[PDB]
């Protein structure tokens, strides 16, 4: 959130992470034990962009291990629309 | 006669006690685990107030101020856990609990649990009762006894009394030190005591230093990055410094004791902290051949049995298990009218014990 | 201009007596703070001091100032005591076993408790309800509390413990008090209920520090303070990582299950819920219940909204039979869907 | 009060000087304190609620044997120092104490468990009544006794079974109240019980249902608490430091021996662990007298006809069977309950517990 | 803004714009309108977007309610702000609550995980308190997205307080 | 005042800066002459 | 720079021959304290690791058991391993800050190398592999002379 405030108060950023892959996943069952930190970074990515405050001049660039280990929610357009192989 | 006199004390005293103790107290003010002021503020120089409560900390710089008796209010003025710059000189962690320990002088006990085991025995002779008994021959041979041993096996099998046996010869005072009662819920204590052993086995030589269950309180935890809590921390520094550097082993020894050997500090299992190693097997036929022997010499029974029937009744087990069959000889022989424990009475006392076990 | 210096005050805690001391003192236990030692008022005897009596307590001086009324200010999350219940046994009614099982536990020691002990047994203090969810138990809770003239009173668990320092205690031991005064009343456990009404599966990991405490209250409200009329009502479809000793005397006392679903059992709530619509004469409410697969009372319940949408776009207030078969087999594939 | 109007009167009057000193000191704001150590130079540490931790110094009130630590005083706002000591009377300083003295049950009185009166008798009655027969061998008779079961049957009645032959005086003390409520009274509860029973000792000390505190877990903190190792590592020293000729015993309850500190257990020290035992004819006879007593029921009501075909069903059934025996009776609207009400509630009882077993093995 | 959503587009005109415009349809028929309704399919896809178009029309308080949200490693606080905001609804009444991926809270537990997981079958007492514990009144609109979700059915499922149960069309 | 009360400052506009303390308050004071913007920082006294 | 090797080679005694020489400050960091009970203590463990190396200039930080922290395989069973999951993830953060001092080593004495990593080689990380066999037949006499 703050980074989301400081990001609109601030034209001039750029947002980088590196290797989502313990933030985000698809884990096995889809279920919860110590898990919660995990859906909670996800699940506030998402909900940032869709909102009636969206970003436009801030690029946030994403990196992990796989990209078909990531939550397919973000991968779909309106949120995420840049899909780039680093090969 | 006498009424008068007992209230005397608190009615004569109490009119003194309203102008020289409030004075005394004045300024809103032996172990004592809070040291923290209230609303004191004085003058740039001899202020201080440190405070360790969560709200409103402070700090002193400028040097070091060192004080006999009062530095600034006296009384609860105070470190504890967390060290404040550059004050060591008056710590509250003096608690007169120190002789909570065991200390005995020459223990009269030889051969208790030791009979039996060979092997334990030699690994102790040459690094305990040769250096208590002419240690200029070690200066002769080069080297030094190790800075440490390593003791890890089933707790009370004899591995603590494995040290009393091999210092009777050598007369060398036994101070053991229980991992149970080690652990306190007061945070910088241990620091104290630590430090107390060795200045106090410099004015008595020849003592062993023995400690019990180690990882009781742990050599290592999570407690010590991620808790606020000093303790194995300072324990360690005290341990490490004091010990090998400046202080000859030669009569001052400390030896521990634990059951898993991996869940040790690893900073002791780096060279030059811990050498030598026993490790502790349970007693055979022949093992305990011996230590059912000893123990029937103290209780009056039936000298014309054999011991080693009885040892072969029960399977390998831990020496401390042995102890409890000795109390229900005793016990059966009532039942059937015996003052005395018989050939018979032994076959349902060991029978007895096997099955409670259930292994 | 007398009322201006009135409204100046240096403020009044609030605390309730303890004990009476012959030096003319007095110990209250104030809520926020803690037992402090004050005075007694000058024109106020100590004769009239009782225990828990709500007094007044001056913050300047630290001592009482006067009498208020006595009651326990409830501090209100879920559990605030509300007022004319609404609710009858004629909307949720139509099963018989369940209403007889229901009578013999909690009615029959209010309106005669005279019989338990004629006999020479204890009176239920609890029951425990059984069945599948979504039987429509929700609306009949109102009616326990509504035909009996008892007080309503709900209780969460979850929000009377917080992790700050004294605030996982007195919110506990704040419902014993208020429950002595109010006594004839039925009490209602949440967040252990499996029934369906409100089903979390129970919890046993957010427990732990509630379990020293409301445990303790709940057992020694029975045995030892001996209050009759007071009805612990739990609710749940299996005991794993709940406490195991509820099954000893003292907590768990009748368990009231629930009739299996038929045509008989669905055929009257649907003419329970028909009766505020409108139905065109000749339409037959049993073979309804017929077609119905897996319905439970809470599924026909919704069938009165989905009925009322078709004939609503031809803007009718009469549904004409040929929309309640249409609607019916909608909400019987709700769960079936895809 | 004729006696005392012509010695207590004049003596208020000569004392009121004295009590005029003491209200100068005392003041109308006190506070409740919290007392950690007491030390002979006249200083102590009292805490307030709020948890403003002091150090203050003790005046001339009453005398230092009314002062303990871990108690509650009075204190005023100018120095903090403390005024007075509270009244213990009004908290209970242990956890629960129920002194019973000669208690009803016996030996002859809990039915088919002699087989655990035999184990039992030796560990407690023997050593009492014939102390020479263990100075011979030299060996300590243990005093601890550890119990299986449920209560109600088993460790209900032998608890106070024990203490009748050998005129002993029953404590019960609850085990899940070993953790009380407080920090810092848990090497203090656990010296008070070996206390208060040390002086004379013709008693015996019973502690049940102890599912917490006997477990440490792997540290004191994440979930755990400073409470629970206080008495647990007190409890340690007390049993096996202090030794007698047995008079003073402590017997517990629990229903699972391997979640409890091995520690703890100081193997040697107690040797007994009593099993189970499944009620004969004559205690389940025993449970019925107390239940049927208020309950109505004719003359051809007999405890014998009962107990004759069973499940052998342990005390928590055995109360539920005359339950459900009076449901009956409510439905038909009756006050008096006949003997076919106990007949077709032992039937339902009996199958919900073992009835096929999931036959099987070919 | 976006096609082809005619078959949802029904669904919250009865479900919202019915009951929030004329209120007397349902006194006049004898039936009451549903305390809230379930979507079901991907987010941010003519859902979510949709779900900000409900306010335009229907000139409604719209509350955006996370479900990573309320996370705090102490308790009572998240419990309590789900009776807040059905209160604060209940002062206005053009008001709408939405969830979005419900799918994180509505997870129970089939065995005990002690320590900081004891969260989740805390707040689903008070979402369930809010609907089936009271009687039915709609003050507030309150719709729950969902992505995926395997089983999850505490009280959700079954038509006692909420009847539709929207999906979101693949083909 | 030798003792000073132990804080953090998460902020060094130019002239302002932000200080947290330890007793869980947060207070703003401006920027003195007797200290440097490298010089405050957190994770220190 | 890599090192690998069963224990009694001197891995863990030539360590502090290399901070003697060049007059480092010697940082061990022990294995057992990299498991922690609480989650997400090494996000903090790491920084403060090269925020007292920032102040004192020589100095090297030294891993004890590298193998145990340096495998998260493939899998998805992380969740147990969670805590050495974002351990190896800070490690390849912190040496990506400061690219302009190289008198902070990283050396991580272990037994053996099994799983492999495109981002552990490369410069300012683990680049030689320096083996340490068992002494040979002249080696053992002139360690025993």
């Amino acid at each position: 959130r703050e980074m989301f405030a400081y990001a609109k108060e601030h034209e001039p950023c750029i947002i980088f992470m590196d290797e989502v892959d313990a933030i985000g996943g698809r884990r096995f069952s889809e279920g919860t034990s110590a898990d919660r930190e995990i859906q909670r970074t996800l699940m506030e990515l998402l909900t940032q962009m869709d909102g009636f405050d969206n970003l436009g001049q801030t690029k946030i660039i994403m990196a992990t291990n796989r990209p078909d280990t990531l939550d397919p929610a973000l991968l779909r357009p309106g949120r995420l629309d840049r899909k780039v192989e680093i090969p | 006669l006498k009424q008068t006199e007992n209230d005397l004390k608190d009615i004569e005293a109490r009119i003194k006690e309203k102008a020289g103790v409030k004075e005394s107290d004045t300024g809103l003010a032996h172990p004592l685990q809070v040291a923290r002021c209230t609303k004191i503020i004085k003058g740039e120089d001899a202020k201080y107030v440190i405070n360790l409560k969560q709200i409103a900390k402070f700090v002193v710089g400028l040097g070091e101020r060192v004080s006999p008796t009062d530095i600034e209010e006296g009384m609860r003025v105070g470190v504890d856990r967390s060290k404040y710059n550059i004050e060591l000189p008056l710590p509250p962690r003096i608690d007169p609990s120190v002789t909570m320990m065991t200390v005995e002088e020459k223990p009269d006990v030889t051969y208790s649990d030791v009979g039996g085991c060979k092997d334990q025995i030699e690994k102790l002779r040459e690094v305990v009762e040769l250096p208590l008994l002419s240690p200029e021959r070690f200066a002769t041979l080069g080297i030094d006894p190790p800075k440490g041993i390593l003791l890890y096996g089933p707790p009370g099998t004899g591995k603590t009394l494995c040290a009393r046996a091999v210092a009777n010869r050598t007369d060398a005072t036994f101070i053991r030190v229980i991992g149970s009662e080690l652990v306190q819920k007061y945070v910088g204590e241990g620091a104290r005591m630590v430090r107390e052993l060795f200045e106090m086995a410099r004015t008595k030589k020849a003592c062993i230093i023995f400690f019990d269950e180690i990882d009781a309180v742990g050599g290592a935890r999570f407690d010590d990055g991620a808790g606020g809590d000093n303790e194995v921390q300072r324990t360690m520094l005290e341990l490490i410094t004091q010990l090998d550097g400046f202080d000859p082993r030669g009569n001052i020894k400390v030896m521990f004791a634990t059951n898993r050997p991996n869940t040790l500090d690893p900073a002791l299992l780096r060279p030059g902290r811990i050498d030598r190693k026993v490790e502790f097997s349970l007693p055979d036929l022949e093992g305990r051949a011996n230590i059912f022997r000893i123990h029937s010499k103290s209780m009056s029974v039936e000298r014309g049995i054999r011991w080693e029937l009885i040892s072969r009744l029960c399977p390998n087990s831990t020496g401390a298990e042995l102890r409890s069959v000795c109390t229900e000889a005793g016990m059966f022989a009532i039942r059937a009218r015996r003052k005395v424990a018989t050939e018979k009475d032994f076959l349902k006392a060991v029978d007895k014990v096997i099955s409670g076990y259930k292994k | 201009k007398d009322e201006l210096r009135l409204l100046q005050e240096p403020g009044s805690y609030v605390g309730e007596v303890i004990k009476i001391v012959s030096d003319k003192k007095v110990l209250v236990k104030v809520q926020p703070e803690g037992k402090y030692i004050v005075d007694v008022a000058k024109d106020i005897n100590v004769k009239d001091l009782k225990a828990s009596q709500r007094v007044c307590l001056r913050s300047d001086s630290y001592m009482l100032h006067k009498v208020l009324e006595n009651k326990a200010d409830p501090l209100v999350s879920l559990m605030m005591v509300e007022k004319v219940p609404d609710s009858t046994y004629d909307m949720v009614g139509g099963l018989t076993k369940q209403i007889k099982e229901i009578k013999e536990v909690i009615e029959l020691p209010v309106k005669h408790p005279e019989l338990f002990e004629s006999l020479g047994i204890a009176q239920p203090k609890g029951v425990i309800l059984y069945g599948p969810p979504g039987t429509g138990k929700t609306l009949l809770a109102r009616a326990v509390a509504h035909h009996t003239d008892c007080k309503f009173i709900r209780v969460s668990g979850a929000e009377l413990v917080q992790k700050y320092i004294g605030e996982g205690s007195r919110m506990v031991r704040e419902l014993f008090v208020m429950a002595r005064e109010h006594a004839p009343s039925i009490i209602f456990m949440d967040e252990i209920d499996s029934i369906g009404s409100t089903r979390v599966e129970g919890s046993g990991g957010g427990d732990s520090e509630v379990q020293r405490t409301m445990l303790e209250l709940l057992n020694q409200l029975d045995g030892f303070e001996t209050s009759k009329n007071i009805k612990i009502i739990m609710a749940t479809n299996r005991l794993d990582i709940l406490d195991p000793a509820l099954l000893r005397p003292g907590r768990i006392d009748r368990k009231i299950e629930f009739p299996p679903p038929s045509v008989a059992a669905r055929a009257e709530i649907l003419r329970i819920h028909s009766r505020k619509m409108n139905l065109t004469r000749g339409i037959n409410l049993r073979k309804v219940a017929e077609k119905m697969n897996g319905c439970s009372g809470a599924d026909v319940k919704g069938v009165c909204t989905e009925a009322g949408m078709y004939a609503l776009r031809e803007r009718r207030i009469h549904v004409t039979q040929e929309d309640f078969e249409l609607a019916v087999g909608k909400v019987m594939n709700k769960n079936q869907e895809t | 009060f004729v006696s005392n109007s012509e010695i207590l009167k004049p003596f208020e009057k000569k004392q009121e000087e004295e009590k005029k000193q003491l209200e100068e000191i005392r003041g109308n704001p006190l506070s409740i304190g919290t007392l950690e150590e007491i030390i002979d130079d006249d200083h102590a540490i009292v805490t307030s609620p709020t948890m403003p931790d002091y150090y203050v110094s003790i005046l001339s009130f009453v005398d230092k044997e009314l002062l303990e630590p871990g108690c509650s005083v009075l204190l005023h706002h100018k120095t903090m120092s403390i005024v007075g000591v509270l009244q213990d009377d009004a908290d209970p300083m242990v956890s629960v104490m129920k002194m019973d003295k000669s208690p009803t049950e016996s030996y002859s009185d809990i039915g088919g468990l002699e087989s655990q009166i035999q184990e039992i008798k030796e560990s407690v009655e023997l050593p009492l009544t014939h102390p020479e027969l263990y100075e011979e061998m030299g060996i300590k008779p243990p005093k601890g006794v550890i119990l299986y079961g449920a209560p109600g049957t088993g460790k209900t009645l032998l608890a106070k079974a024990v203490a009748n032959q050998t005129s002993a005086t029953f404590l019960r003390i609850v085990g899940s109240e070993l953790i009380q409520k407080y920090l810092g009274d848990g090497p203090r509860l656990c010296r008070q019980i070996f206390k208060v029973a040390g002086e004379n000792a013709p008693s015996i000390v019973f502690i049940d249902e102890i599912d917490a505190i006997g477990t440490k877990r792997y540290d004191s903190n994440s979930g755990g608490e400073r409470e629970i190792q206080r008495t647990m590592l007190e409890l340690l020293n007390q049993l096996d430091g202090f030794d007698d000729r047995g008079d003073v015993k402590v017997i517990m309850a629990t229903n699972k021996i391997e979640t409890l500190d091995p520690a703890l257990i100081r193997p040697g020290r107690i040797d007994r662990k009593i099993l189970f035992e499944n009620p004969d004819l004559s205690t389940k006879k025993k449970i019925l007298g107390i239940h049927t007593s208020k309950m109505n029921l004719s003359e051809d009501v007999n405890l014998e006809t009962l107990v004759t075909t069973k499940d052998d069903l342990s005390g928590a059934d055995i109360q539920a069977m005359c339950t459900e025996a009076g449901l009956l009776a409510l439905r038909e609207r009756r006050m008096q309950v006949t003997a076919e009400d106990f007949k077709q509630a032992k039937e339902r009882v009996m199958k919900n517990k073992v009835e096929e077993n999931l036959e099987g093995l070919y | 803004d976006v096609g082809g959503l005619d078959m949802q587009k029904q669904e919250i005109r009865e479900a919202v714009e019915l009951p929030l415009v004329q209120a007397d349809l349902y006194e006049q028929i004898g039936i009451d309108p549903p305390r809230g309704v379930l979507l079901y399919g991907p987010p941010g896809t003519g859902k979510t977007m949709l779900v900000k178009a409900v306010a335009n029309s229907t000139k409604a308080a719209f509350i955006r309610v996370n479900g990573s949200e309320f996370v705090h490693k102490y308790l009572g606080e998240g419990p309590r702000m789900v009776r807040d905001v059905f209160r604060l609804a209940r002062e206005n009444a053009p008001s709408i609550i939405f969830i979005d991926e419900v799918d994180s809270i509505a997870t129970k537990r089939f065995d005990a995980q002690t320590g900081s997981d004891r969260e989740v079958q805390r707040i689903l007492i008070e979402l369930l308190t809010q609907m089936d514990g009271f009687d039915q009144s709609t003050n507030v609109k309150v719709i729950m997205a969902t992505n995926r979700a395997d089983t999850l059915d505490p009280a959700l499922l079954r038509p006692g307080r909420l009847d539709r149960k929207i999906e979101f069309p693949s083909l | 005042q030798l003792p000073y009360l132990v804080a953090n400052v998460v902020e060094v506009v130019g002239k302002a800066a932000v200080v947290k303390t330890s007793s869980r308050q947060t207070v703003f004071l401006p920027m003195v002459g007797l200290v440097d913007p490298d010089k405050l920082k957190p994770n220190d006294l | 720079a890599l090192m690998y090797g069963p224990p009694g080679t001197g891995k863990t005694l030539l360590a502090r021959a290399c901070a003697a020489q060049t007059n480092a400050t010697f940082l061990k960091l022990a294995a057992p304290q990299l498991v922690q009970m609480y989650i997400g203590e090494g996000a903090k463990l790491v920084r403060d690791a090269f925020a007292l190396a920032k102040e004192k200039a020589p100095t090297i930080i030294f891993i004890d058991e590298l193998d145990a922290i340096g495998t998260k395989r493939f899998d998805s069973e992380k969740s147990g391993d969670r805590e050495v999951q974002r351990t190896m993830l800070e490690l390849l953060n912190q040496l990506d800050g400061f690219s302009s001092d190289d008198r902070v080593k990283v050396l991580a004495a272990t037994n053996r190398v099994d799983v492999l990593d495109p981002a552990l080689l490369r410069s300012g990380r683990l680049d030689r592999k320096i083996e340490f066999p068992l002494p040979s037949e002249d080696s053992r006499a002139q360690i025993l002379q």
